[PDB]
């Protein structure tokens, strides 16, 4: 991508004027025109950034837990690691709708500076919360550099590097928002949950495919 | 300039002025001038740390080759309580790395006995105090040798740490146990991860290990991913 | 996208949105908290 | 102008004639990019050495030690001397490291021609390295490279096209009758119509999988068995 001659979605048909080849991973793919308007597109890559990263964070936990549960070390399964005991806390036991309460509360704090920046560039810099300032700015919309979430400064450094690094951060994430409902489609057809799929399939690779699974296809 | 791999390209931001540069940066992490500034007194501090424990280790298995260095502190009588070492061990190592890192911070600032203002360490760089009552050889052909010296005590310790937790014993220990089997003691020869089945070596450490009626949990770096 | 969020902008449309939502939510009210006669 | 691989075709223009065993065959147009013909090419030559090498063993192998099925060779019990029941996981080690260097090398003087050439912990010691593929020097002691080296080159290239042709054939031919490549010969030249790819290519005769050490290493045959 970053170029007018990118490889796009569906070579031969050209690409949506609105998608320039600059947004990261830009392939001229908007067949139904959801981001004609340059609002939407900047709203809707927002988002993007947004779902693809904690779908990232959440395919590394599905993936962890699960190579953990394999190998034999105690880690309930992502289906049934909900109803998995909650751990106690120097201050007190858990419980579920604190811990709902508590996770939205934090979740609304933080929401409300990144949307407000969206919505007003900048406007979290304003020294209110103790002072941080640069560091509540945004290089770009979805990428909130600084000190405190660019710590190691790879956009502070090479661009080319940052550029790069962009490029990695959108494929990966829609590679595992693919995978994330994988993770919930391969459950809801086999029951068994991913890395018992991966281990099925390398056990006997031409009897455990999709078709043969009762739910994917229903007559076979 | 040597490269870590003859043939390669340094990276623009180690043009080499930090001793040792060998144009290591894969994934350009000091690319950002103050980030390389900071990762480049985290190198010196991790390796002079590193290349002390690592000789400890060794020496606390030629003298006491019983205790061992992982359950050391379970394994040892403290001559004072753990409470009363960790409380003056906290405010000792605070005071040093406040001034340690207040000088890094703003250079030639702590460079001055707050008790006795008559004493005052002379002007010097970062990452070098100034402590250098013999000095064997050229200061940058020394630095190389402390920062060459300082990497591999780093990948040794992480060495000594993985070998203690897949065999169950110090590295000298460990070396021998090689030294017999050479064809036979290897991760390879204790591990092997096929397509299909996964041999992983069996964690020798207690996930908690109890410390004067404390249980301490203790567990084996990432167990699952071996 | 901008003149098709406008259609649904439209008098029609917004009043079939408006309107289900609000029926929806006497239905789910009901759902929950059945027979309400009275406020007690 | 040289033969080219149809005598109705018309040469790719990439393919002018520069390389050894130019006849024009490019159908897929895969050599189109110079940067990929230049790798494919890598890829042929080190495919070719390593073919001709290894249908040189196979055949070798049955000549004097005619009890081991080649197929079946790569057993810890199968190997010889005393490598027979050697660890496999700490002989991996050792073709690991050695080739991983070997092969790095090599690959740096596709990044960099030219510039990976001189021994790293000696020093003078330097391989000609004319054309990449082809270092020479210690690669080339008896020295017939100084000769017609591309006439060479073309000898090599058609025997080694030949070569990998025929590994593929041994590796078939053995999962079907279960008997070596000069043992297929001989079935033939016994019964012809009898012994024939029509009366083997319906078995998949080879072990499923093979249990190496404790470590179960699944098999396959290229046809699906019927
Ligand atoms: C964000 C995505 C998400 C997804 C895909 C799932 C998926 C699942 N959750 Mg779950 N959860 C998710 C977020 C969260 N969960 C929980 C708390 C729980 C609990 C306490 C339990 C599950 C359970 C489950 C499984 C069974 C669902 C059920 O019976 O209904 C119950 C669903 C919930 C109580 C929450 C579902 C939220 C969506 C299921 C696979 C159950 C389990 O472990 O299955 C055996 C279960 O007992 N989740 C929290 C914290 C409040 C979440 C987020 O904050
Ligand atoms: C103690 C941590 C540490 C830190 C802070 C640094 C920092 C630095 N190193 Mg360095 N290095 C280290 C350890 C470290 N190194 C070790 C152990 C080795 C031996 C292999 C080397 C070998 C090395 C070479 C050859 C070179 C550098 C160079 C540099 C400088 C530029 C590269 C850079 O920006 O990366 C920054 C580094 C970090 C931000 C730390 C990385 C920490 C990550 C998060 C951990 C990831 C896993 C890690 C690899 C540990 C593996 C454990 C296990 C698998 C063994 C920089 C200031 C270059 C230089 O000298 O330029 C002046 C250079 O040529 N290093
Ligand atoms: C200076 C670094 C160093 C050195 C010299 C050694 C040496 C040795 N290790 Mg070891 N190791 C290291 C780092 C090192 N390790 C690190 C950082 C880890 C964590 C990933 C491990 C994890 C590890 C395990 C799990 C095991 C060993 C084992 C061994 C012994 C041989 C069997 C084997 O499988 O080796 C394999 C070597 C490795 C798995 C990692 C070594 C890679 C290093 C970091 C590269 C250094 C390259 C550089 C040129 C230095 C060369 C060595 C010397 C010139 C300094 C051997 C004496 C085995 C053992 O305990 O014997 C009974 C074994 O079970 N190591
Ligand atoms: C305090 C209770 C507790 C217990 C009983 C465990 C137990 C386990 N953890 Mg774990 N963990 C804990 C707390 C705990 N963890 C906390 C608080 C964190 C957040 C930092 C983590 C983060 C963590 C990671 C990232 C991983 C584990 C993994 C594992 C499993 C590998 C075996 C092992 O012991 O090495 C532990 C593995 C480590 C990498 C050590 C670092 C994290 C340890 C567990 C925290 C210890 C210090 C902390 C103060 C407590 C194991 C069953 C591994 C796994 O999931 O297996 C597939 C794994 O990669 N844990
Ligand atoms: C992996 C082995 C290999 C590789 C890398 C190459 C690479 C190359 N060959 Mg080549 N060739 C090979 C084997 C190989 N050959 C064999 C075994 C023969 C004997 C039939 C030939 C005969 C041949 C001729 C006559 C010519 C070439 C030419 C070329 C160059 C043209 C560019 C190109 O199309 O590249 C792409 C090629 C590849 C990427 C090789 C991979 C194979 C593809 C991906 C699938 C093939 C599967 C195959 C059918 C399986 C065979 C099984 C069977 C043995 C049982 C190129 C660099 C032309 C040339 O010399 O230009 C200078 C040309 O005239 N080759
Ligand atoms: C018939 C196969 C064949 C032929 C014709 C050549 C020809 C050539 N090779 Mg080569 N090579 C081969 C196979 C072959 N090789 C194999 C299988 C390998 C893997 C080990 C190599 C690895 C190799 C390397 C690393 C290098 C060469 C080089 C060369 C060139 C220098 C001249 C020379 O080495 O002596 C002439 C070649 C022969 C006389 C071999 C053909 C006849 C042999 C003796 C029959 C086989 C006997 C068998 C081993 C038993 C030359 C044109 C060097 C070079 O490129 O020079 C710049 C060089 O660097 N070769
Ligand atoms: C590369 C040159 C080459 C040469 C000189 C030979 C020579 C010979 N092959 Mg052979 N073969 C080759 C390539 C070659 N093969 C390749 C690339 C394959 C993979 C498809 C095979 C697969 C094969 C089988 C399965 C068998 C032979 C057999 C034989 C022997 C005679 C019986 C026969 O059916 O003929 C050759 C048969 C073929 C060339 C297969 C025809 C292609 C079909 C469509 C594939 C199925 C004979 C000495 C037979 C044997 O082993 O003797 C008892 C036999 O069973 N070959
Ligand atoms: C429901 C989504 C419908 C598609 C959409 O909203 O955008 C649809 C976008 C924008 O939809 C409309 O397009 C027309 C011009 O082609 C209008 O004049 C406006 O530009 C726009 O509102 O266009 C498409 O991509 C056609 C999608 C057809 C389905
Ligand atoms: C572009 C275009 C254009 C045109 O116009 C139109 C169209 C075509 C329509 C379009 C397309 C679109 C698409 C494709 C989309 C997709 C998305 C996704 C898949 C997401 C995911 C998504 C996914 C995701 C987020 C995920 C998430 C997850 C998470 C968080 C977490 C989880 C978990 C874990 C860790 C584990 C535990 O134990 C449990 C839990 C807790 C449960
Ligand atoms: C910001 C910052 C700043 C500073 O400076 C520095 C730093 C710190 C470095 C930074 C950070 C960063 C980050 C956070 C990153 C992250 C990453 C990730 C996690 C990814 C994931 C990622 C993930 C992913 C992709 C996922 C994947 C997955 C998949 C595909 C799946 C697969 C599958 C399925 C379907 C199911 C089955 O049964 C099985 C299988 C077959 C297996
Ligand atoms: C040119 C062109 C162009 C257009 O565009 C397209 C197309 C047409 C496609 C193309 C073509 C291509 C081709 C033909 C390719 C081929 C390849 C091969 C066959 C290889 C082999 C390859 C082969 C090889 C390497 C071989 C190898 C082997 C080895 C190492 C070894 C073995 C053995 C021996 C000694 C004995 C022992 O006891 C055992 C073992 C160990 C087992």
């Amino acid at each position: 991508a970053y170029g007018p001659d990118r490889p796009l979605w569906y070579p031969g048909n050209p690409a949506p004027a609105y998608l320039d080849g600059t947004l990261a991973g830009d392939y001229g793919f908007d067949p139904l025109g959801l981001s004609s308007d340059p609002e939407t597109m900047r709203w809707m890559v927002h988002a993007e950034l947004q779902n693809a990263r904690w779908a990232m964070l959440g395919a590394a936990g599905v993936l962890l837990t699960s190579i953990g549960a394999a190998v034999g070390l105690p880690f309930p399964e992502w289906y049934e690691a909900g109803a998995a005991p909650l751990p106690s806390t120097v201050h007190g036991d858990w419980s579920f709708g604190t811990l709902t309460a508590t996770m939205f509360l934090l979740f609304h704090w933080a929401e409300q500076k990144r949307i407000m920046d969206f919505r007003n560039p900048g406007s979290q810099g304003d020294g209110s919360f103790f002072g941080i300032t640069d560091d509540f700015k945004s290089k770009e919309n979805g990428y909130p550099g600084g000190r405190l979430f660019d710590p190691i400064g790879f956009s502070r450094g090479d661009e080319a590097m940052y550029k790069k690094y962009k490029q990695n951060e959108i494929v990966n994430g829609r590679l595992a928002m693919v995978a994330n409902l994988g993770f919930w489609a391969q459950y809801a057809a086999t029951g068994k949950g991913p890395i018992q799929n991966l281990a099925d399939h390398l056990a006997d690779p031409y009897h455990t495919t999709f078709t043969t699974n009762g739910v994917s296809v229903p007559f076979y | 300039r040597p490269l870590w791999r003859p043939g390669s390209a340094p990276p623009a931001h180690l043009n080499g002025e930090l001793p040792g540069d060998f144009g290591f940066d894969p994934l350009g992490l000091g690319a950002n001038p103050e980030s390389l500034k900071w990762f480049a007194e985290s190198e010196r501090v991790h390796a002079r740390w590193a290349m002390l424990a690592v000789a400890g280790i060794l020496v606390q298995e030629v003298v006491k080759p019983d205790v061992f260095w992982y359950d050391a502190p379970t394994k040892i009588d403290l001559p004072f309580n753990i409470v009363g070492l960790l409380a003056f061990e906290f405010f000792a190592m605070h005071f040093v790395e406040l001034k340690r890192w207040q000088d890094f911070r703003n250079p030639g600032s702590v460079d001055a006995d707050p008790l006795f203002p008559s004493n005052k360490l002379a002007p010097h760089e970062v990452g070098y105090p100034g402590f250098a009552p013999f000095v064997p050889g050229p200061m940058e052909e020394l630095k190389v040798k402390e920062i060459k010296n300082g990497r591999l005590a780093m990948l040794a310790f992480i060495g000594f740490t993985m070998a203690a937790q897949v065999t169950g014993k110090g590295p000298l220990a460990a070396l021998s146990e090689h030294l017999a089997d050479p064809m036979g003691t290897t991760i390879f020869s204790k591990a092997v991860v096929v397509p299909g089945q996964v041999v992983q070596p069996e964690c020798k450490i207690p996930q908690f290990t109890d410390f004067q009626g404390t249980k301490i949990f203790t567990p084996c770096l990432f167990q699952g991913l071996w | 996208m901008k003149n098709f969020t406008t259609y649904l902008s439209t008098a029609p449309v917004v009043a079939l949105a408006w309107f289900t939502v609000t029926a929806a939510l006497l239905i789910e009210i009901n759902r929950f908290f059945p027979d309400p006669l009275v406020f007690s | 102008d040289r033969k080219l691989w149809a005598p109705t075709v018309d040469s790719p223009s990439y393919l002018n004639g520069e390389l050894a065993g130019d006849y024009g065959f490019d159908p897929l147009g895969l050599g189109a990019d110079p940067v990929a013909l230049k790798w494919y090419r890598q890829s042929e030559l080190v495919h070719a050495r390593w073919a001709m090498l290894g249908v040189a063993g196979v055949l070798g192998q049955e000549i004097l030690r005619p009890d081991v099925f080649w197929y079946e060779a790569g057993e810890p019990q199968n190997l010889p001397g005393p490598f027979q029941n050697i660890n496999m996981g700490g002989l991996l080690a050792w073709e690991f490291l050695l080739m991983h260097w070997v092969e790095v090398r090599r690959w740096q003087d596709y990044k960099n021609f030219g510039s990976v050439n001189e021994d790293p912990i000696f020093k003078g010691n330097k391989v000609p390295n004319p054309e990449m593929g082809y270092p020479g020097g210690i690669f080339d002691p008896l020295g017939f490279s100084k000769g017609n080296r591309k006439e060479l080159q073309t000898k090599e290239i058609k025997n080694g096209r030949i070569a990998m042709i025929a590994f593929m054939s041994f590796v078939v031919q053995a999962q079907a009758t279960g008997k070596g490549p000069l043992a297929n010969l001989a079935d033939h030249l016994s019964n012809p119509g009898a012994n024939n790819w029509v009366s083997n290519i319906n078995h998949c005769v080879t072990p499923s999988s093979v249990d190496v050490q404790g470590l179960t290493i699944p098999l396959t045959c290229l046809w699906p068995g019927s």
